């Protein structure tokens, strides 16, 4: 079939700079199609006929190429272009697409803000405690979050989700959640999270004691 | 104004079948294509197959010819039906309206296809109470299967400084996520924040009132 390869599979541009990918396909083509789509939900038709814009996509967007070569480009990296974007072709069957190319805004360093939330009463009661520790608006995504437990070091019981990149700040959130029986949870008074991030100087810890 | 929508189970078992309608409005299928893409958790786009105005199809091959699709002008429906599932047919599928070049040009809202034996869970909602000036709060959706859950704030009233959190797969099998807003603290005197939970997979409906505990 015709497989469609894009290049780079993940980049990232600062904001105002030019952007190129590229989309390769293993037999001829006379057009290529692209889609845009943002965090997981419907694509979006961006370029069609290899050149031509879908209504309503800005002029910075352009579409290039020929034969097995096509390339998408803009001209200016905004904030609202950070997204996957495929290419497609429909000129033979099967139809076709690329396995996309993750476009991410390297922005500036951003500390995170660190809340600590103890288990609610409600869930106690059942017989678990989750303990959420929650890095707010920050940026790289790589981050350091530890647990400590009566300044024990925690392992193997916690669980951590990331957001995509905000539409309009392009900072990321983290959620990591620490799990324990309301037996265990009962064992031990002080809950910790410290935190590691480029954005400060040193660690940054939030804590609650029960009670 | 063209418009997709599918309607499809959430959930099914390995070796059954999969049953998605897509409503259509604004064009006449009479006269043009539908054609179905999913995508895997995770990953890219896959092209399924088409129906065109002809009632002609094409298909891909992969597929092993377990797909079909058919249509009814005067219901606006097209359907897929994909036969003997496995665990790797889980994704979310769409339907959608080839028109400029013949790409794309109109989508359905996808709909997510689990393909497991185990029980449909509706999850439990905890708070996540604003401490003792930004504040945060949210709320903890915790035990749920399959995904997905949605949650808005005040019943969509709220959206700036929310943040909904990827779920996360627990060792029981079961999936939880986290939703939280900042807000500021000189409003936790005066308006009220709830979740607003749904799980569409056991009709899970919660409206949790978030407060200072
Ligand atoms: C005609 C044809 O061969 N169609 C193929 C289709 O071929 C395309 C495709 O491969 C594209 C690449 O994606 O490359 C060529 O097309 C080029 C450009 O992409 C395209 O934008 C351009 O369009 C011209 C247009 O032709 C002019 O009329 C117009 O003024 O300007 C535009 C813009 O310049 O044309 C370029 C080439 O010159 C290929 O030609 O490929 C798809 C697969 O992706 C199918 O194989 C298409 O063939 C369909 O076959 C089935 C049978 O299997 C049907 O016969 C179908 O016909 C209907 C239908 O039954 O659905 C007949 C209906 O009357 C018609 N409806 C209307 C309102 O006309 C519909 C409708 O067109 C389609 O459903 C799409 O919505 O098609 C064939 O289309």
């Amino acid at each position: 079939e015709n497989v469609l390869t894009q290049s780079p599979a993940i980049m990232s541009a600062s904001p105002g700079e030019k952007v190129t990918m590229t989309c390769s396909a293993s037999s001829s083509v006379n057009y290529m199609h692209w889609y845009q789509q943002k965090s997981s939900t419907s694509p979006k038709l961006w370029i069609y006929d290899t050149s031509k814009l879908a209504s309503g996509v800005p002029g910075r967007f352009s579409g290039s190429g020929s034969g097995n070569s096509y390339s998408l480009t803009i001209r200016t990296m905004e904030a609202e272009d950070v997204a996957t974007y495929f290419c497609f072709q429909a000129s033979g069957y099967p139809l076709t697409f690329g396995g996309g190319t993750k476009l991410e805004l390297k922005r500036t360093v951003a500390a995170p803000s660190v809340f600590i939330f103890p288990p609610s009463d409600e869930q106690l009661k059942s017989g678990t405690a989750s303990v959420v520790c929650l890095l707010n608006n920050f940026y790289p995504r790589e981050a350091k979050v530890q647990w400590k437990v009566d300044n024990a070091l925690q392992s193997g019981n916690s669980q951590e989700s990331v957001t995509e990149q905000d539409s309009k700040d392009s900072t990321y959130s983290l959620s990591s959640t620490l799990t324990l029986s309301k037996a265990d949870y009962e064992k031990h008074k002080v809950y910790a999270c410290e935190v590691t991030h480029q954005g400060l100087s040193s660690p940054v810890t939030k804590s609650f004691n029960r009670g | 104004q063209v418009q997709l929508k599918e309607s499809g189970p959430g959930l099914v078992a390995p070796s059954q079948s999969l049953s998605i309608t897509c409503t259509v409005s604004g064009f006449s299928l009479n006269s043009y294509g539908v054609s179905w893409v999913r995508q895997p958790p995770g990953k890219g786009l896959e092209w399924l197959g088409v129906i065109w105005g002809d009632g002609s199809t094409n298909y891909h091959s992969a597929l092993m010819s377990r797909l079909r699709i058919s249509k009814d002008n005067s219901k606006r429906q097209v359907f897929l039906k994909l036969n003997s599932l496995q665990t790797d047919d889980t994704a979310t599928y769409y339907c959608t309206k080839p028109g400029s070049g013949y790409a794309f040009a109109y989508w359905g809202q996808g709909t997510l296809v689990t393909v497991s034996s185990a029980s449909t869970k509706g999850p439990s909602v905890f708070p996540l109470a604003p401490s003792s000036g930004t504040a945060a709060l949210g709320c903890l959706v915790k035990d749920y299967f399959p995904e997905p859950v949605t949650v808005s704030w005040n019943s969509g009233a709220l959206t700036s400084g929310v943040h909904t959190f990827p779920a996360v797969l627990q060792s029981s099998g079961l999936y939880s996520l986290s939703s939280v807003v900042t807000v500021p603290s000189s409003s936790l005197g005066t308006q009220t924040y709830i979740c607003n939970v749904n799980h569409k997979p056991s009709n899970t409906k919660v409206d949790k009132k978030v407060e200072p505990a």
